[PDB]
């Protein structure tokens, strides 16, 4: 039904998971969204995350895509991630390489505010912190894209496109009803396929709304409203990985 | 079912005055087929406009038309032609708002030359000019399709390349298979054509 | 003699070529018809694998 | 996966070898289907005619086997798409104006440029054993005017390993 | 066996996009007169999306035309306008901007507007070193080979280093790059560091943000 969720229905509807951000940046927010999406390009441009670091000038993280095609049995976005510290203006976020793609994994801490910082690995490895930024966006993005399932659908040339006939997902709560967003449609692979207790639902009947959890990634939710069929996605905290799930569980 | 040929000109462009004109064109019982907005450069409006070749307005005419963006428009109807004549109403902005008050030229046009709309005239000169700003816009399947025409344009321009093509093939007798001799002729017409250079790097 | 060989060879799908090259009118009718011969034998082989693929995914599911 | 045929070549009732040759059946094949409809229904006992030192080995003709053409038939051109570059290359001749080839036919026996593009080659030799026969019947003892003295003779000839 | 070549002048937009071009010939045909007639020919030439500068485009049978030898071809050689902004380099682009010695060291986000009618904000990922550069992937122009993947933009730095400084300018950079890193650092340090930043962030008598007269 919907065909790109709100900064606003989903600044709203994770509030209670602490998924909240300033309101003089929600303004600024409101104000500077549609500009990047008319400089760029793009046709889609949401807010995806923010991160936290050693200052107070969080990471403002947006993505937009211009074409979303089939390729090799996947639903390929061609993804442009956008950063800021404040709503007001954007820069972009070039994608890395895989040498570095691999060198930047092992950088585990809290990322500090100056994107102009440089860690040292092991001879030195010098690796900026935008770099990193784009690696920990890239895994939680590959870890936990979620949409609903059977919310889009393939037409002629091979494109993903909303399925502007979705009627919602019967049984909310269940993890079969949703999917990674890079699954092809027609492809029966859900978030049940991941580890059984990566993700945790939470589904008030009454009211009608669902929200997932990530649990892999503990700052990962979102939300599935099916009596007005919104739904939407956001990351509060840094992109650190939960390793020893077997034993918090 | 006809369809004609309009062009929204730089001024009614540059006071935004654009959509207001579509939603009219759509309003009458026109339906846009096609709608593209593009900046016209010097030697594409004098090519435009050949006709008026050599006169005395030509140079303000190039000049206006090639100021800002224009709108170019497909309408069809059954009277396409002479009812966007008419809804266009007559050609002087003057001479408009004394005979036609609520016309296109009266509401926006401001001077002789910036009548803020541009029609065709004949169905020709509509078809060429169609064929001008939307090369891929298919139309007009009974004057192109002609037994009498469709001899003289395959004999005129297809024939003299294809001949020569057909030659080089039975001297070469490739395999007899029919998907190689294909690609050779279709590389040979690719590679050595009349109107086409040959591209060297 | 040659003109069996360069029937049975080409004729067929040469004359679907200039059929459509006259009825679009194109603005270089010979480059219009070596792409058009081009994408003849292109979409011949895609239309035999959007076959197999079709096939391929029923057996699937 | 092509088509496979040999014959014996002797001289005054002396066996001189046996040669086997593959068939293009994929590149030409109707000269390869009239080749084995007259292998199996002629050349037996067609002599070696014309056989140039550095050239090549021809032979073949039916009603006169004597180097005249024969009547009954004629052979349009197929394809000049094999080239003629390595010895044992096996092809169909005809007079100097194409669409007139007949049963004569003829192996090279060295790099043959210049046949390129004007006689149908559709076939080959197999091994190196054929090959070695047709080099040393080059150098019979005697042969007069490009024909060997004693009639050089296809005793026998089959195909193998297709239908 | 003479031909003539002649320039053909495309701007950067019409090389990334592909244009159609139309030249016009002016061709010589030699008579009996003591002076040649001449005409014009139109000539349609087709440029592909990113052709590499150096281009030929022959034109056979097409030429002054002497009484006895059939005309030899003409020539058209492609070449690049002067853009404002980029110089292409094979297969990628070049912008050379000027940067502020701050906007070095601290970082900021340098603007630049691509061929395409899109405009493109590059962060500053470190401290840019004089003669060093940047690249952006997939920035640059198309490759002429496949008509979807393209260059990679490249950015040389040139430093705009200030042009005076203060004593006590020169006593705040002294103290910025000689700052011990933050384990060693006294608590009188640390103390007066936070006095000077909100002192320097003042809202009303600090000068961090001020307006241009």
């Amino acid at each position: 039904v919907q065909l790109e969720p709100n900064i606003t229905l989903v600044l709203k509807h994770l509030a209670s998971c602490g998924a909240v951000v300033s309101a003089e940046q929600q303004a600024a927010l409101d104000h500077s969204i549609p500009i990047k999406r008319i400089e760029a390009g793009l046709r889609s441009l949401t807010l995806w995350g923010r991160l936290t670091t050693l200052n107070g000038k969080d990471y403002l993280v947006a993505e937009g895509y211009n074409v979303a095609s089939s390729k090799e049995g996947a639903a390929v976005y061609e993804t442009k991630y956008f950063y800021s510290q404040d709503g007001a203006r954007w820069s972009d976020l070039q994608p890395v390489d895989s040498e570095t793609a691999t060198r930047c994994a092992r950088i585990k801490g809290m990322l500090s505010g100056d994107p102009a910082k440089n860690y040292e690995l092991e001879l030195v490895f010098q690796i900026p912190e935008l770099a990193v930024l784009r690696c920990r966006v890239d895994a939680i993005a590959t870890a936990t894209s979620v949409i609903p399932t059977d919310s889009t659908i393939l037409n002629a040339a091979s494109q993903v496109v909303p399925n502007r006939l979705f009627a919602g997902a019967a049984y909310p709560e269940k993890l079969e009803s949703y999917q990674h967003r890079f699954s092809l449609p027609g492809s029966g692979v859900t978030l049940s396929q991941d580890l059984r207790g990566t993700w945790a639902v939470q589904y008030d009947a009454f009211k009608g709304v669902a929200q997932v959890r990530s649990l892999l990634f503990p700052g990962y939710f979102f939300y599935y409203a099916a009596n007005e069929l919104t739904w939407g996605s956001l990351y509060v905290g840094d992109g650190l990985r939960n390793n020893d799930l077997i034993f918090m569980l | 079912l006809e369809k004609t040929f309009a062009l929204i000109k730089p001024d009614a462009v540059r006071a935004g005055k654009a959509q207001e004109i579509m939603q009219l064109i759509e309003l009458n019982g026109f339906t846009i087929i096609a709608k593209q907005k593009l900046q016209l450069t010097r030697a594409r409006a004098e090519e435009f406009y050949g006709e008026h070749k050599g006169k005395e307005f030509f140079p303000k005419l190039v000049n206006f038309m090639t100021s800002g963006p224009i709108w170019a428009l497909v309408l069809a109807k059954p009277g396409a032609i002479l009812a966007w004549r008419a809804l266009m109403g007559p050609t002087n902005v003057f001479k408009a708002r004394a005979e036609q008050p609520k016309c296109l030229r009266a509401l926006y046009g401001t001077d002789g030359t910036q009548n803020a709309t541009h029609g065709s005239d004949s169905p020709i000169s509509a078809a060429r000019e169609i064929k001008f700003f939307f090369p891929t816009l298919s139309g007009d399947p009974t004057i192109y399709a002609e037994p009498t025409a469709a001899a003289e344009y395959i004999t005129k321009r297809i024939q003299p390349a294809l001949a020569k093509a057909l030659a080089a093939l039975a001297r070469e007798k490739p395999s007899a298979d029919k998907f190689e001799a294909i690609t050779f002729v279709a590389g040979y017409l690719l590679q050595n054509n009349p109107n086409k250079p040959k591209v060297l790097m | 003699h040659d003109t069996a060989y360069l029937k049975e060879t080409v004729g067929e799908a040469l004359a679907r070529g200039c059929a459509a090259a006259i009825s679009a009118q194109p603005n270089d009718p010979v480059e219009y018809l070596g792409l058009w011969l081009l994408k003849y034998v292109k979409n011949a082989e895609v239309e035999g694998n959007f076959y197999r693929e079709r096939q391929q995914d029923l057996q699937k599911k | 996966g092509r088509t496979y045929c040999a014959f014996s070549i002797q001289q005054s009732s002396k066996l001189l070898g046996t040669v086997v040759l593959e068939l293009f059946t994929d590149i030409a094949p109707a000269t390869c289907a009239n080749f084995i409809k007259y292998i199996k229904d002629g050349y037996q006992g067609t002599p070696l005619h014309r056989i140039v030192p550095n050239g090549w080995v021809q032979g073949g003709d039916i009603v006169d086997g004597s180097g005249k053409g024969d009547p009954g038939f004629v052979l349009p051109d197929e394809t000049y798409s094999v080239k003629h570059d390595a010895p044992g290359v096996l092809g169909m001749a005809t007079g100097g104006q194409p669409h007139t080839a007949n049963t004569q036919f003829y192996i090279s026996l060295s790099p043959l440029p210049f046949l390129d593009g004007k006689r149908v080659a559709f076939g080959r030799v197999l091994n190196k054993q054929s090959l070695e026969n047709l080099l040393a019947l080059q150098t019979l003892p005697t042969f007069q005017n490009e024909r060997p003295v004693p009639d050089v003779v296809i005793a026998s000839c089959h195909v193998i390993y297709n239908p | 066996g003479k031909n003539k070549v002649y320039p053909l002048e495309l701007t950067l937009e019409e090389i990334f996009h592909g244009c159609l071009k139309k030249v016009a010939h002016k061709r010589k045909v030699l008579l009996f007169s003591g002076e040649y007639v001449e005409e014009e020919r139109q000539l349609t030439v087709d440029v592909k999306p990113g052709l590499p500068t150096g281009t030929r485009f022959v034109f056979e049978g097409e030429g002054n035309k002497t009484p006895k030898k059939e005309p030899g071809p003409v020539v058209f050689v492609l070449k690049p306008k002067p853009h404002p902004r980029f110089v292409r380099r094979g297969s990628d682009l070049v912008h050379k901007v000027t940067l502020p010695l701050h906007h070095a060291l601290i970082g900021t986000t340098l603007d630049i507007r691509t061929l395409d009618d899109r405009d493109l904000k590059v962060p500053i990922s470190d401290i840019m070193r004089p003669g060093s550069s940047l690249t952006v992937p997939g920035e640059g122009m198309p490759l002429p080979a496949t008509p979807s993947a393209r260059g990679n933009l490249v950015i040389e730095i040139d430093l705009l280093f200030p042009t005076h400084l203060t004593e006590t300018q020169k006593m705040l950079l002294r103290s910025a790059f000689f700052l011990p890193p933050p384990t060693e650092q006294n608590e009188e340090t640390k103390k007066a560091l936070r006095d000077y930043e909100a002192a320097f962030k003042h809202d009303l008598k600090g000068w961090a943000t001020v307006f241009k007269r």
